[PDB]
């Protein structure tokens, strides 16, 4: 299931981790989501961190944090009120591992980030066809998922199958599984013979 | 003499096709494997009867 | 939403790119991806017609 | 004057004899029409004084093998 | 040009008319535009380094005695198209106005679109990231419409517990996104967890999902028509017999 | 171990010539450092032979398809946009065998008498550089009292072209015998012999501007760079035939971006080498590493018939012997109709035709032939 | 027996052949009557085939779905010029005499051209060149060499109009329209001996057949008719075109039989010619395309054959296949690189057909007895005779009791089954690999992370396809050739492609860095997590607070083989003195003491001796993509299976390290002290002062033009260079003030994810925003935005952003960054299409090249493209960094092996 | 559209005190002190209570039957 | 009336399906625009009357 932040950070759910296995902070907060730290600096997404700090500050104080462009609440002010609230300025919190139970050697940055679920759900995107309806013209599997259609093995797939050197795999894919048929051919002239 | 990857794949495919419609296995079987696994064990034991014709 | 009569497959380097006159009229960031980038724009919040 | 074979981009060119041409045909089991072609108006051909119907043996610098031996067939324009 | 601008600011002529002057060393031209299709923006008129908008106008706007059309009528704020703005020198902030400045920007954050204003602190993000966030704001799920149950849309989505973001731009309240939210606030901790959040992936809490977080419902509408054919033949709404 | 024994072992080894000398040099270098024994050297030779045998490509590999994929895949992550127009457009221009590439650039090398001092390099660059008087001209004005161009040029530009105004006149007195050219200090004034209509004035004024005073035709910008304590001249435009025969330019290292000029001047072999070098340089500029074997195979396929051919419908695919191969890629209707006109017979020896029909392709396992002994007795 | 198509011979269909192949004659321009039955003599006649299930074909007696279809013929009232041959017809009209019919060449020239045709062989280009030369030579002769009759020039008007330039008795030159009947009569006079000179086969490509007298109407199956949801039949475009053709032909026949004047006959002939031309090709130049009653242009046979959606590309080269699935992918480090996560729903749908043998009889019987609704089960059963029965609840036990040797069971996807895993677009042969089926009860696909870089796939909603081979040969080919571990090294550059990325690199650095020690419980836990066969713990390196501690290098050493020794420098090198000392110590002894190495061990120099990591820290240079030396050596020296096991174990170990030690990034990672901010502001002020000085110098005229450049772009280049120097200085300051303890700096330096410029952009400055390689200039007159004075060329007014992401950009700088990002996005969106087109062109140019058994690459014709592939006969995949044999590595490894 | 019964993070019940919190917020008091006196101390429960907006009253008006 | 008060309107309902007319960014009618073609080496002015 596709979940996206408001700063272009998107991704599918990798694991449904039970609460007992999830880490928790010293304040007794268990995160509702865990994101990889590698994606934050590569895409130069500091607004996500500022939004996390602002969300934590808004939750702790009860007052909504303004995030308007160029007139929003300054980041340094947000860190100041986070410090005045009894938390670290950077937003990092001391977390304990949910499995081993030991304290993590690094203070983990945890905050409230607005994450929205998208309509690209895995329920409407899974397609699986073994055999079924075929087109009346080419005797090939139909189009799309609504009519139990097949999956297109395009020109590029054929090219990379040729590059792999798999002749019989290509024969099975393109011919033996899509539009295999038998015809009668006259050896004298090469015309298609007629069977009555 | 060595077997190329394409030659080995062709030999294994031919042996598996033979096993699927006859051609009893020349070695023991783990009682439940697919014919492809049977051809793989036949190749691993060095008991395959299929040779490769090479131009000369 | 605002579209353009130009073809989507055409590389329009001078047309798809953001213009300085789009300030206050065309949103500088909200554009679609792929061939629709640049040719499809959205009106700014202060845009008046 | 300026010899065309002194250029670093121009590999060495030699004229194959009839016996050498027959040996080349026998080695790869190919006919005279299955060799790569070179135009009779090519500057290397007119530098060698060749005529159509001959085979030019090219010693080229190989980035992977040091020296490589290619073969071409002189054909009319 | 000055007389036309003064008359427009005095309310004598309509605000649709826009006047511009091109003064080159070779050619000199005056352009007047009063047609359709011209995208314009509102700018506060600044004269002698002092903006026309005063605190009294803001108080009247807040009290409801003054409207936006009233402000346009007195020429305090005027609509400028691309042609007229070539002769204008706009000031980004009210504290940056000088004697040479001719206009004052109303809202620098208003240059963004409606979905682009959903992004909190867009100036702290990369431009492709802001573009992706603006594009994906339209793909989110939430209580878009209160009459979704009676609607007959072929496909629709509903969030069970939609939430207004805690870090939201003030324009979203005016736009109406706060009344119709399309997401939830997630307690996110940035941490590597067993490699299952690798390559943009995320890890969700099982108890949070079981508690109703990010729960959604998908509605699909099918239609059936009792079409009438030629000769009086028509479809029938009944359970088909097994013999057919 | 003596050097003679190592050389004899290297010669007796079943290794290529290029591997033999490199291996011998490395063994000599490592022999004094660690005092290698005879058995260690023999084991090293055996390991090298085994590695060479392992590195040999198995028969039946789809080298053309692999080369095409390995060239086109880095093009998906290249960067678009002196004036070298490198990147994906450069690769597209190279593989399409463009007769006139966009912004042609030639690399000019000088001999020992001009590659060590700046003055000789500048003078030979100005010899190569094609300077017209229109570029030297500063103001354009056509009058009526004499009804001809009175040309005034800035002297500073004349300080870079390295020639005097009067000699400039000598470049149009012989060339334009229908007009009289006069020099008045730093002003160039022309005189008409028999001119009375404005139509013929506009048919002869542009001929003076298009005339080249010195240098070679089609030459625009020209710069000089210091690489390897040597002066290298980079110019705009391709004039290989007129730049090879220059008194002061080394002709054994000069090259141009125009592969067609190299084919018509240095031969098809040098054209293939230049294609390989250009593709390698374009790949290395973008930071994407591509094996030179794929580029070499592509260039060999491009120059198979003795002339440079593109990879499109007018090139390698155009001269394909298979009708279905040509029809499947490009211009399907006219190719099929022309094949019907010629009565062409498709032997179906290719890969794409067998894909279209349903026969096994002649690559990889499709080339393996098997034999079976029937009396199997387990 | 069975036969295959050895070769295909092409030609032009003769009218006699069209008449003989036709099972019916079509004269009624209609398809169905009021009740829906076909009309006899119409296009939908049962003699040409049947589409509706109820009807039965008249010609062959078969029902719908099995009748191949039969062609028909229409006898045209007057001949019609075929458009596709039309221009070629004109060529013949310019080559043959108008009276004798022979070619316009002498007998000696004809004989010489015959010898030239025989000599050259079978190359197409030479044949076309000779044909063009012969046509050019014959077209300039106005006197027939055989008969002496005068000739006239012929003007060809597109598409099928021929004009003959004739002279009257008064000398006036006029144009006579050559009717198709006259053209066919002229073409009939050409003998068979002159046809090879014109490039026409005497027995297959007679020129008179190039003018259509009988039109072959296609079978019903090839142009099927369907019934819409409203009960109205929807006819095909070809059917409408044929209806129009039949109506016009019938009108022409009626007018001819009625003795209509010549104005009628030529007008109807032109209408029929236009209809036939549109039917052959509706996109012909010079004519209006045929349109439906709704205004939609029709696509005829030419558009059916050509184009991306045409038969050749959309149905023949590439087509939809059966037994395939497609869904979203999610990460799964717990599975091997050889395994793919297949959902239970997908597994119970896709079926592998397994023949019942003497060893798998019980398993397949259990699969049949389970049924389609129980896993592991079966869906279909095929008897030896060949009838397929679907397994329901009623016959599930009956079929199981009837199972015997020779039967085929379409069982559900089981563990260990080989399937194809492909992601689109497939730019390279590594974009699809054969994995092993792993069945998990969730909905999404699961793919191991090191296999992602081969697929170029992240997990931000990526969709991937899976293909299940059916035949045993296809399964064997997938298992042997396209297996994942067999394609670790990329043949494009001869380097590792299946490699650790991101968290793998970060965990390797965290484990192998100096001062990294782990407790006994942690070591046992990571050993169990990585699946290593370490029965007993090694000797602890040191004791802290009474408990044993193990160095991370010791734990990493267990992954490497015991006979492995390699040293190199990684990307973490910033003190070359220690690396030089380590290199010198290795150079002298060639077997340095492990205590001696550990005394001067440096994280910037990786050194593994006998499988023990004595020095160095793991980064992208260890087992990263395109950079991992250790993985490259392991693949080449220890096989692919050992390499796959090492990759799996090291990825699991690094994931365990990065999971429990704690890896995170926060807002303080980009934080800088006041001194760094002051230095950045000083650099900003210096850069703006330099830009202003350059602008003033350009305005006052003392700026010097660059050689070959005028003032404008010279000043622009100088300003851009100054801004680039300022950006480099700011980045250097940011790197100086950011230590290695920063996790973002760790990721940037180790090559896991991101770059140093990314951290610089979030901390120091955004640099200068440039469009198309130059400064931003598009906007108003003399300025980009109206917030700057006109004619201002300053840094702030041209796209130089002074602040970073952390400090926030000004609205003008935000707009400039938006222009830069839009330019980048447009650049990628434009580059992708051109790159794909170039890839397709290269593939179609080099599809048929193959290395033969003698090491030569030859085309299907037989021409030797290369006498040795790559001039040395070495696979680039097996090449060592583009070289034939790495003599240094071989010598060093052999020397170490003999010394140890 | 309706207040969740339990907090999404720890399952603490918050629907009981939400309407009192909303009533006190509309009275002009600081929502932080209102959350403090209602026992809502962890900011995850504060997130759930503050970010929720009531919308069921606008859905009940559209009858479906 | 079964309508959302927050619905902005501005669209059409054709056959029960909501249809929105995306604005079109066209050239100014009856206005002459001048440009130079580098490849053709000519000055071209166009007006869409
Ligand atoms: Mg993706
Ligand atoms: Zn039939
Ligand atoms: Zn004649
Ligand atoms: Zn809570």
């Amino acid at each position: 299931d596709k979940f996206a932040s408001r700063h272009g950070q998107k991704g599918v759910i990798g694991l449904i981790v039970p609460q007992e296995d999830m880490p928790w902070t010293e304040s007794g907060i268990v995160p509702d989501l865990i994101v990889n730290p590698h994606g934050i600096p590569s895409r130069m997404t500091v607004g996500q961190l500022i939004e996390a700090i602002g969300g934590k500050v808004a939750s702790l104080t009860g007052r909504r944090v303004d995030g308007t462009a160029f007139i929003g609440e300054p980041e340094e002010k947000l860190r100041k009120e986070l410090e005045e609230l009894g938390f670290k300025h950077s937003g990092r919190e001391i977390m304990y591992d949910g499995i081993t139970g030991r304290r993590l050697e690094a203070d983990i940055f945890i905050g409230v980030i607005y994450y929205q679920r998208l309509h690209h759900m895995v329920a409407d995107k899974m397609h699986a066809r073994s055999r079924g309806p075929v087109q009346v013209l080419t005797k090939q599997p139909t189009e799309g998922r609504a009519r139990e259609g097949g999956l297109r093995f395009g020109e590029m797939e054929r090219d990379v199958l040729i590059g792999h050197g798999a002749a019989m795999l290509l024969i099975e894919r393109l011919l033996e599984e899509s539009d295999k048929t038998e015809v009668w051919v006259c050896e004298s002239c090469g015309h298609l013979a007629l069977e009555d | 003499f060595r077997y190329t990857r394409f030659e080995k794949a062709r030999i294994i495919g031919a042996r598996a096709l033979q096993i699927a419609m006859g051609a009893p296995v020349l070695i023991d079987v783990p009682e439940g494997i697919t014919p492809l696994q049977a051809a793989l064990l036949e190749f691993e034991k060095g008991v395959i009867p299929i040779t490769v014709i090479r131009p000369s | 939403r605002v579209t353009s009569p130009l073809s989507r497959d055409q590389p329009h380097f001078e047309a798809r790119d953001l213009h300085g006159t789009h300030w206050g009229r065309i949103c500088p960031t909200e554009t679609p991806e792929g061939p629709n980038c640049g040719l499809v724009k959205n009106l700014a919040l202060m845009s008046q017609i | 004057e300026f010899n065309i074979f002194d250029h670093v981009l121009v590999p060495e060119h030699r004229i194959l004899s009839e016996e050498e041409k027959e040996e080349l045909l026998k080695k790869y089991r190919i006919r005279i029409s299955q060799l790569p072609q070179i135009k009779a108006s090519d500057p290397a051909v007119v530098a060698l004084g060749a005529k159509p119907g001959d085979v030019i043996e090219i010693k080229r610098k190989s980035p992977t093998a040091g020296y490589y031996y290619y073969y071409r067939l002189v054909v009319e324009d | 040009v000055e007389r036309i601008r003064a008359d427009r600011r005095a309310g004598k002529i309509s605000d649709v008319i826009n006047v511009a002057l091109y003064e080159d060393e070779e050619v000199k031209e005056v352009y007047i535009n009063s047609d359709d299709g011209r995208v314009r923006r509102p700018l506060i008129v600044v004269e002698n380094g002092k903006p026309k908008l005063t605190r009294e106008h803001v108080e009247g706007i807040k009290n409801g005695t003054l409207t936006w059309s009233d402000l346009i009528r007195m020429g305090v704020i005027e609509y400028l198209d691309a042609e007229e703005e070539e002769n204008a020198y706009v000031a980004t902030w009210p504290w940056e106005v000088t004697e040479e400045h001719t206009h004052l920007e109303l809202m620098p954050a208003a240059i963004l679109g409606i979905p682009a204003s959903l992004v909190p602190y867009p100036e702290h993000n990369a431009a492709p990231r802001n573009t992706y966030g603006a594009g994906m704001a339209k793909q989110s799920l939430g209580l878009g419409w209160a009459n979704f149950r009676i609607r007959v849309d072929t496909r629709g989505h509903l969030m069970h517990y939609p939430q207004v973001p805690l870090v939201n731009s003030r324009i979203m309240k005016a736009v109406g996104f706060e009344d119709r939210p399309a997401g939830q606030n997630f307690v996110v901790a940035v941490l590597s967890y067993h490699g299952y959040n690798m390559e943009d992936a995320v890890i969700i809490n099982k108890a949070s999902i079981e508690r109703g977080l990010a729960r959604s419902t998908f509605f699909r509408t099918y239609e059936a028509e009792e079409k009438r054919y030629l000769g009086g033949q028509k479809d029938n709404f009944e359970v088909p017999s097994p013999n057919i | 171990v003596a050097e003679k024994t190592i050389k004899s072992m290297v010669s007796k080894a079943e290794l290529p010539d290029n591997i033999k000398e490199e291996l011998y040099a490395k063994l000599i270098e490592y022999n004094e450092k660690y005092k290698l024994k005879k058995d260690e050297i023999q084991a090293i030779i055996d390991e090298t032979v085994r590695e060479y045998q392992k590195a040999l490509i198995e028969p039946g590999e789809a080298v053309g398809t692999v080369a095409a994929q390995s060239i086109g895949e880095p093009s998906t992550q290249m960067t678009l946009n002196i004036n070298v127009t490198l990147g994906l457009p450069r690769i597209i221009e190279i593989v399409d065998a463009r007769k006139n590439p966009s912004t042609p650039i030639m690399t000019v090398y000088l001999d020992e008498e001009h590659r060590y001092d700046r003055d000789k390099a500048l003078e030979v660059a100005r010899r190569i550089e094609g300077t017209t008087l229109e570029n030297l001209a500063r103001e354009e004005t056509i009058d009526i009292l004499n009804m001809e161009y009175v040309v005034e040029i800035d002297p500073e530009r004349l300080e870079k072209a390295g020639l005097d105004m009067e000699k400039v006149v000598r470049k149009l007195t012989g060339s334009f015998k229908s007009a009289e050219f006069e020099a008045e200090g730093y002003t160039l004034v022309v005189r008409p012999k028999k001119v009375t209509k404005l139509s013929d004035l506009r048919k002869i004024a542009e001929k003076v501007k298009k005339h080249r005073l010195k240098g070679l035709s089609g030459v625009g910008k020209t710069i000089i760079r210091k690489e390897g304590d040597e002066y290298v001249i980079y110019t705009e435009g391709s004039n290989f035939k007129q730049v090879l025969k220059v008194p002061g330019v080394d002709p054994t290292r000069t090259r141009t971006n125009n592969i067609w000029e190299i084919a018509e001047v240095l031969g098809i072999e040098a054209a293939r080498n230049a294609i390989i070098d250009e593709i390698v340089s374009t790949m290395r500029e973008q930071g994407l590493e591509v094996d030179v074997r794929h580029i070499m195979l592509v260039a060999d396929m491009m120059t198979l018939d003795g002339v440079i051919r593109p990879i499109g419908r007018h090139g390698i695919v155009g001269e394909k012997a298979s009708v279905l191969a040509r029809a499947a890629f490009e211009i399907t209707t006219q190719h099929l109709f022309a094949a019907a006109e010629r009565g062409e017979v498709d032997p179906l020896n290719g890969v794409v035709e067998n894909v279209l029909i349903g026969q096994p392709v002649p690559v990889g396992t499709g080339i393996v032939k098997l034999a079976m002994s029937l009396p199997l007795r387990p | 027996m069975k036969k295959v198509i050895g070769s295909i011979e092409f030609g032009i269909l003769s009218p006699q052949e069209i008449r003989k192949m036709s099972a019916a004659e079509i004269t009624v321009p209609d398809t169905y009557d009021d009740d829906g039955y076909p009309i006899e003599g119409g296009l939908m006649d049962k003699r040409l085939g049947v589409i509706d299930p109820g009807l039965r074909c008249e010609t062959c007696g078969a029902r719908a779905g099995e009748c191949p279809g039969h062609f028909g013929h229409i006898e045209l009232a007057r001949p019609v010029i075929h458009v596709g041959f039309a221009k070629t017809i004109h060529r013949v009209l310019e080559s043959t005499c108008r009276e004798c019919g022979r070619i316009k060449l002498t007998d000696e020239e004809i004989e010489e051209y015959m010898q030239k045709f025989e000599v050259m062989g079978d190359r197409k280009g030479a044949v076309d060149k000779l044909i063009k030369e012969i046509h050019k030579k014959a077209k300039e002769r106005m006197v027939c060499p055989h008969c002496g009759a005068p000739q006239f020039p012929i003007k060809f008007e597109r598409p099928t109009i021929y004009w003959e330039l004739r002279k009257d008795e008064e000398g006036n030159e006029y144009k006579h329209r050559m009717m198709p009947s006259e053209v066919r009569d002229r073409l009939e006079k050409i003998p068979d001996k002159d046809l090879p000179l014109l490039g026409l086969h005497p027995e297959k490509s007679r020129p008179e057949w190039m003018v259509l007298t009988v039109l072959p109407v296609p079978p019903v199956t090839m142009r099927p008719s369907i019934t819409l949801e409203s009960g109205i039949r929807a006819e095909d475009d070809l059917t409408h075109k044929l209806v129009d053709i039949i109506r016009i032909n019938n009108r022409l026949k009626s007018n001819i039989e009625a003795g209509a004047p010549q104005l009628i006959i030529e007008d109807l002939w032109d209408l029929l010619q236009y209809h036939v031309t549109t039917y052959i090709n509706n996109e012909t130049s010079g004519v209006p395309p045929a349109k439906h009653k709704s205004g939609r242009p029709l696509k005829t046979l030419a558009q059916r054959l050509k184009g991306k959606e045409g038969r050749f590309r959309g149905n023949l080269s590439g087509k939809r296949v059966n037994f395939s699935a497609r869904t979203v992918i999610s990460p799964d480090p717990m599975i091997s690189i050889n395994e793919v996560g297949v959902p239970l729903a997908v597994a119970m749908e896709l079926t592998v057909p397994e023949k019942v043998t003497e060893f798998n009889y019980e398993k397949l019987k259990q699969r049949v007895l389970n049924g389609p609704e129980k896993y592991p089960g079966a869906n279909y059963v095929i008897d030896p005779e060949g009838r397929r029965i679907r397994l329901m609840e009623s016959n599930r036990e009956l079929i199981a009791e009837k199972l015997d040797i020779g039967w085929t069971v379409e069982r559900h996807l089981e563990d260990g089954d080989v399937v194809l895993f492909n992601r689109q677009p497939s730019l390279h042969r590594m974009s699809i690999m054969a994995h092993r089926v792993r069945v998990m009860p969730y909905r999404t696909f699961r793919l191991n992370l090191p296999v992602c870089p081969p697929y170029n796939a992240d997990f931000d909603g990526d969709e991937m396809n899976l293909h299940v081979p059916q035949t045993e040969e296809a399964q064997a080919e997938a298992k042997i050739l396209m297996e994942v571990q067999n394609h670790i090294i990329s043949p494009r550059y001869g380097g590792p492609l299946i490699a650790g990325i991101q968290d793998h690199i970060s965990g390797g650095y965290l484990l192998t860095r100096e001062g990294a020690y782990f407790t006994r419980y942690e070591v046992e836990q990571m050993l169990m997590f990585a699946g290593m066969d370490v029965n007993e713990l090694p000797e602890p390196d040191k004791y802290e607070n009474g408990e044993p501690l193990w160095s991370g290098k010791t734990i990493f050493s267990l992954l490497l083989p015991d006979d492995l020794t390699i040293w190199y420098r990684n990307k973490l090198c910033d003190e070359p003195e220690r690396c030089e000392a380590l290199e010198k110590l290795i150079e002298e002894k060639l077997i340095p003491d492990p205590e001696e190495v550990r005394k001067l061990a440096y994280d910037g120099f990786v050194y593994i001796q006998n499988g023990k990591l004595l020095s160095g820290a793991v980064d992208k240079k260890a087992y990263g993509r395109e950079d991992g030396k250790l993985l490259d050596i392991i693949v080449r020296e220890y096989g692919v299976e050992r390499a796959r096991q090492f990759l799996d174990q090291v990825t699991k170990l690094t994931i365990w390290v990065i999971t429990h030690k704690g890896f995170t990034t926060a807002i303080d990672d980009e934080d800088l002290p006041q001194e760094a901010i002051d230095r950045i502001h000083e650099i900003i002020r210096e850069a703006e002062e330099k830009v202003q000085r350059l602008i003033e110098a350009y305005k006052r005229g003392e700026l010097e033009p660059l050689p070959g450049k005028t003032l404008e772009e010279t000043l622009e280049s100088k300003i851009m260079a100054v801004l680039a120097e300022a950006r480099d200085n700011a980045g250097k300051v940011a790197e100086r003030y950011l230590g290695m303890n920063n996790h973002a700096v760790i990721m940037a330096k180790t090559g896991a994810r991101g770059k140093i410029l990314n951290i610089t952009q979030m901390a120091a400055m955004l640099g200068q925003q440039s469009i198309r390689g130059k400064r931003l200039y598009r906007g108003y007159r003399g300025r980009v935005l109206t917030h700057f004075k006109p004619g201002d060329l300053g840094a702030r007014a041209r796209g130089f952003v002074t602040n970073s992401y952390k400090s926030g950009l000004t609205p003008q700088e935000y707009f400039f960054h938006a222009m830069g990002g839009r330019e980048g996005l447009v650049d990628t969106a434009v580059r992708t299409a051109q790159s794909g087109y170039m890839q397709r062109r290269l593939i179609n140019a080099l599809q048929d090249l193959k290395v033969d058994y003698d090491g030569t690459v030859r085309d299907p014709t037989g021409i030797i493209v290369q006498f040795k592939y790559g001039e040395d006969g070495v696979d680039p995949m097996k090449s060592w960094q583009g070289k034939t044999v790495d003599v240094d590595r071989v010598i060093v490894r052999t020397l170490l092996k003999m010394r140890g | 559209m309706i207040v969740p019964v339990r907090c999404f993070t720890c399952g603490k019940v918050l629907a009981d005190k939400y309407y009192e919190f909303k009533k006190r917020v509309e009275a002009g008091e600081d929502p932080g002190k209102v959350l403090d006196d209602l026992g809502v101390e962890r900011y995850c429960c504060r997130r759930t209570l503050l970010s929720h907006v009531e919308l069921i009253d606008q859905v009940m008006v559209y009858k479906v039957y | 009336l079964g309508e959302d008060p927050k619905d902005p309107g501005g669209y059409f309902i054709i056959n029960g399906s909501e249809r929105v007319i995306v604005s079109i960014e066209d050239l100014a009618p009856n206005k002459t625009l001048v440009e130079r073609d580098e490849r053709q080496n000519k000055v071209v002015a166009k007006v869409f009357s």
